């Protein structure tokens, strides 16, 4: 199961390396290592100054061959498998790459690949607001001065939300608070930076939620009252009370052993003000249970039942008309869970044998197809082993080349390229398609057998490259009733969004019921030469599991993507609804209404405060969307610009009521933060069935989905299971019986007197 | 094809998810060698549950272990996170072995009434060697015993050729009933699984109300609900085999005083709960099908469910 970041020894004492660009003139030896808790990378160069790169914008760890090489410098022979090279950025088009070369031999591969570990750790993704605030004090100690102390001014610029009222902070710990002088780090402990934080922020929005339930005799809580509050007001009702039993009072007392500073508090098992703040923000009151991060979704059912993370024109970096066609954006692609990333493949020069790849008849920069299948095989199954579709759109006029294009497929790929059926799923009618299980390591192919844009005319099908195509062969498209009657699983077919709407409006159950056995692929039509994104949630609402999208464009339609595949271990399938994979039923997408054997759900989310949102004093103003069937979508709600701060604002506004979610197991809550204009602070994509019931902190992310550290938001929601508006007595009566059986019992009792 | 919907409605603990296993046994597709290994897991997981909460049991009761030893196993085994158990070998299987021959461990058993402990324990860990042995394939009886909590509302379809019955599965938890009303609407029957063990036995939910006081409250309710105007009730009193042992030392006057029948008699004691369920309903409008069933015995589900098919039908064309 998943594991909390440990970092090995070495990366701990640290290793010598040498740190190069292609400018670089002189050999700048430093010593590379990682703190304890694995939150930065950091070396001290030739300044004795420091440099810091955070381990959770790290995007890929290359070594060996896959490491970048330079040229002019020069280091005789090659095999030099000490070279290393560390790619970061805040999305996948704005890459930065830092090498660092080994003195020693045998270690750059130990630090790459234990970067990578600690990189793409999913408790280090989704850790607690205290342990996002425990990195920032991490930050403060590493970064320090080329005398080893911690400069002030750098306490001033990391909350330059309010110098002022900073220097009052530091000076009532007795800190240095001018910005000439240094703190040595032998006194600025985590101790002292909790009483910075304390004092610096006050916690009206606290306050309340102590007087809600409950102590009036204030100063402290109970660990009753503290019992009775983790199980009522913090539990999530629809879970089953033998599958998720309540805290017992042996529980409770290790929180407060846990949290409880006061160490009298804590004899007397008494929780303070500043013990339940350590609780709100520690690892046990998370808004999300691990099950839903984790890798615990069925991988056994067809490739049809999944949901599956897809790309368009992957090549492209910027916009479709013009510009610059790339070999890492396919990298970056597959590194961030992408299964289907598209190959829009031109025919080779004469004299060079070698085909390549770019859009059509755009003057667009073009790289060798070569360079494309060994990117990919190179980190294909990096970040996960369920299988990868390669969606070729093919303009080879040339059987010599068409051939050598299957032949690079056979050669790179190898043992991963399935080029035969299973011996258990056959590509005869009525066999369904394989499990992503059964498909683990694996690159299928997707090509011909024997405003659409370039996609409305591909060349032939020779036999070299259609002797690899078996379980993902295209096909026209006619009707639904013809690839029913067909009854071919192995047979798919893509529709331009346009065409994918037609269908959507006039088709609707007749298109889910297709994608039960058959894969369909949805791509954004060639006027959004901007490479825009269309909204995959209308093609996923009827089923539709190849729902490609513009990578390189990170706007709401990305963010949404790659909000949702974060889920289920990153693995990049998610699986359909039961009621949009059984074939034994049906619904209408379009129901305006409950729907028979679905438990609909109500969300309640209530914003109450936010934390550290910005560098600079401004307003701040929170959204709060539901995407899902149209029915269960509303991308309307926003609070009111905050009182006048960026610091610790809080929001006193009626809750945002989703009374009614049809189909809340494939619904997505949307909670994004802005300032005063519409500067984007930050977001989350928060599955409904999965969010907790009460008072929890959303740690805040980029467009990417890469964890911010300060920008954080206090909210309160009640994830509840549907009661129609009328129902409510006959649900009371079906949940404590007794009580109802026990009062007709008494008046009966008491009516014997007159018979 | 004719296609009628039943819900299987229970308190909880009942046999309800055990009911439907019997159907894929005798109307379904049976369980293979491969569907067995598909519980192996699940057969060792009971078995660590059980031995874990006997081990609480032990403390919350304070009963000593007759035998020393036996001190250092019980700290092996409370240790084990079952949701992770996927084998079942040594040190664990000796220890268990052990645990379950301690005098302490067995007067704890037979205070079973007194905390919350499986029925298929017993029937676990006196067939250990049989669990153990590294070639254990478990039994159709093995799949029928084990428990696994049902939550959420399950459709299995099941073709009994003159009809195909729809029978819904659902959590029989009080939080669970907050879900039921997403599976009333167009139903034909309603089979209600009532445990005629649990006339001594107090909520999983709640620990100071009996679970019969539950079912018969929940019973007496649902029966009067809209949804079911048009729909026939069949009322299975469950766990016969269970009510026939504890009986003899279980007094059901002592949990339910208006009983005036005699001691150590399961069925004076059978027909007495059936009166609760059935009679003096100031809404006595439908007939009630009552049965006495062994849900983990095929042979008895499938004389029962042929007549429960014959009165459905019947009570429609
Ligand atoms: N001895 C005995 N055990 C039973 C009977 N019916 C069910 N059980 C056991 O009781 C446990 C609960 O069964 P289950 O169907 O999950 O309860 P549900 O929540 O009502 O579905 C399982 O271990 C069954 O093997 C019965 O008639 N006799
Ligand atoms: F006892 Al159940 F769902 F009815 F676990
Ligand atoms: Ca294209
Ligand atoms: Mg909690
Ligand atoms: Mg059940």
């Amino acid at each position: 199961q998943l594991e909390p970041p440990t970092v090995v020894e070495t990366l701990r004492r640290g290793s010598k390396f040498i740190k190069w660009d292609e400018e670089t003139s002189s050999r700048n030896l430093v010593t590379l290592r990682v703190d304890p808790n694995g939150f930065f990378l950091y070396w001290t160069g030739p300044n004795m100054e420091v440099d810091t790169l955070d381990i959770s914008s790290i995007r890929d760890t290359r070594t060996g061959r896959y490491a970048r090489l330079p040229k002019d410098p020069k280091i005789d022979a090659r095999l030099e498998e000490k070279l290393m090279t560390v790619v970061s950025g805040p999305d996948p088009v704005n890459t930065v790459f830092l090498n660092f070369m080994a003195v020693q031999d045998d270690t750059a591969k130990v630090w790459s690949e234990e970067l990578f570990k600690l990189a793409m750790n999913i408790l280090a993704q989704n850790a607690s607001r205290n342990t996002f605030l425990r990195k920032a004090y991490t930050k403060l100690k590493l970064q320090v001065n080329q005398d080893g102390r911690i400069p002030v001014k750098n306490i001033l610029k990391m909350f330059s939300a309010d110098k002022k009222r900073v220097e009052t902070a530091l000076e009532s710990c007795g800190l240095k608070f001018n910005r000439s002088e240094s703190i040595r780090p032998d006194e600025f402990s985590l101790e002292i930076f909790e009483r910075f934080l304390n004092k610096l922020c006050l916690r009206p929005d606290i306050d309340k939620i102590l007087l809600e339930i409950g102590a009036k005799g204030k100063p402290y809580l109970t660990l009753e009252q503290l019992m009775d509050f983790i199980n009522q007001k913090q539990r999530d009702p629809r879970l089953n009370e033998v599958l998720y039993p309540p805290l017992r009072p042996s529980q409770a007392r290790l929180l407060i052993e846990k949290y409880e500073p006061n160490q009298q508090f804590l004899e007397r098992d008494q929780m303070s003000m500043e013990g339940f703040s350590r609780y709100l923000g520690g690892e046990e009151n998370g808004i999300l249970p691990l099950e839903a991060l984790d890798l615990s979704t069925d991988m056994t059912q067809p490739l049809s039942a999944y949901f599956i993370n897809s790309s368009h024109n992957t090549y492209l970096t910027a916009g479709q008309l013009a510009g610059t066609s790339s070999v890492e954006m396919y990298r970056q692609a597959l590194l961030w869970g992408c299964r289907c990333v598209e190959l829009d493949v031109w025919k080779g020069r004469p004299p060079e044998e070698e085909p390549f790849i770019t859009h059509g008849f755009t003057m667009t920069t073009e790289v060798p197809l070569r360079d494309v299948l060994e990117a990919i095989a190179e980190t294909a199954f990096k970040t996960s082993p369920y299988p990868v579709i390669l969606s070729f759109e093919n303009h080879v006029d040339s059987a010599k080349q068409q051939a050598k294009m299957a032949e690079y497929c056979r050669s790179i790929f190898g043992d991963a390229l399935l080029i035969e059926p299973l011996d258990k799923y056959p590509l005869a009618p009525g066999v369904p398609l394989p499990s992503p299980q059964d498909l683990m390591g694996r690159i299928l192919v997707k090509n011909k057998k024997r405003d659409e844009g370039t996609a409305s005319s591909e060349v032939n099908a020779t036999e070299e490259m259609s002797t690899l195509v078996n379980y993902i062969e295209p096909v026209k498209f006619k009707s639904f009733e013809a690839a029913r009657k067909r009854n071919k699983c192995f047979e798919m077919s893509s529709f331009v969004e346009t065409k994918a709407m037609e269908q959507l409006t006039k088709s609707p159950m007749e298109f889910v019921e297709y994608n039960k056995q058959q894969l369909s692929r949805i791509y954004p039509k060639g006027t959004r030469v901007d490479s825009s994104n269309y909204m995959p949630q209308l093609f996923w609402n009827v089923g539709c599991q190849l729902v490609a999208l513009n990578f390189q464009t990170l706007d709401v339609a990305m963010q949404l993507n790659a909000g949702v595949f974060e889920y289920n271990g990153r693995s990049g399938y998610l699986l359909k609804p039961e009621f949009m994979r059984r074939p034994d039923k049906s619904f209408d997408p379009f129901t305006e209404v409950i729907v028979d054997g679905i438990v609909a759900n109500a969300l309640r989310v209530k914003v109450i405060s936010g934390q550290f949102l910005s560098d600079r004093k401004v307003g701040i103003y929170v959204e709060v969307d539901m995407f899902g069937l149209p029915v269960d979508t509303r991308r309307k709600y926003r609070t009111r610009t905050s009182q006048g701060n960026s610091f610790n604002p809080v929001w006193d506004e009626e809750p945002f009521d989703f009374p009614k979610v049809v189909l809340p197991t494939l619904a997505s809550l949307r909670i994004a933060a802005f300032e005063e204009g519409g500067k984007f602070v930050g977001h989350r994509i928060l599955p409904v069935s999965a969010i907790r019931s009460g008072y929890h902190y959303v740690c805040l992310r980029n467009e990417a989905n890469q964890p911010l550290c300060l920008p954080a938001l206090l909210i309160y929601t009640e994830a509840s299971d549907y009661i129609p508006d009328d129902h409510q007595d006959y649900a009371e009566a079906l949940i404590n019986p007794i009580k109802h059986v026990s009062l007709m019992d008494q008046r009966a009792r008491q009516l014997a007197a007159l018979i | 094809r004719r296609e009628l919907k039943l819900l299987l409605l229970g308190t909880g603990e009942s046999g309800k998810s055990t009911f439907i296993k019997q159907m894929r046994i005798i109307h379904g597709s049976g369980y293979s060698d491969e569907d067995k290994r598909g519980f192996t897991k699940l057969v060792y997981q009971n078995i660590f549950t059980a031995m874990q909460a006997m081990i609480r049991a032990m403390d919350t009761l304070k009963i000593p272990y007759k035998y020393e030893h036996n001190k250092a196993h019980a700290q092996l085994v409370r240790e084990v996170d079952v949701e992770k158990v996927s084998a079942f070998e040594n040190p664990y299987v000796d220890a268990i072995k052990s645990l379950w021959n301690d005098p302490g461990i067995q007067e704890c058993y037979d205070r079973r009434r007194e905390y919350q402990l499986s029925d298929s324990t017993k029937y676990y860990l006196n067939d250990l060697d049989r669990v153990a042995d590294p070639s254990y394939l478990p039994t159709q009886q093995d799949v029928l015993r084990v428990r696994v909590p049902t939550t959420g509302i399950i459709e299995y379809p099941f073709d009994l050729q003159s009809v195909i019955f729809r029978m819904v599965d659902v959590g029989g938890q009080r939080s669970e009933r907050r879900k039921w009303i997403h599976c009333f609407e167009n139903v034909t029957s309603i089979m209600f699984l009532v445990a005629l063990s649990e006339y001594d036995q107090v909520l999983v939910e709640s620990d100071n109300e009996n679970r019969m006081e539950e079912s018969k409250a929940l019973f007496r309710t649902i029966i009067t609900y809209p949804w079911f105007q048009n729909s026939s009730v069949i009322l299975f009193l469950n766990k016969k085999d269970l009510l026939e042992e504890k009986i003899m030392y279980s007094h059901l006057v002592d949990y339910f005083p208006e009983y005036d029948g005699p001691q150590r008699d399961a069925q004076a004691a059978r027909e007495f709960i059936l009166k609760m369920f059935v009679d003096l309903n100031p809404d006595s409008d439908k007939i009630i099908y009552s049965h006495f069933t062994c849900a983990t015995d095929t042979e008895n589900i499938r004389f029962v469910f042929a007549a429960v098919k014959d009165t459905i039908l019947q009570l429609n064309l």
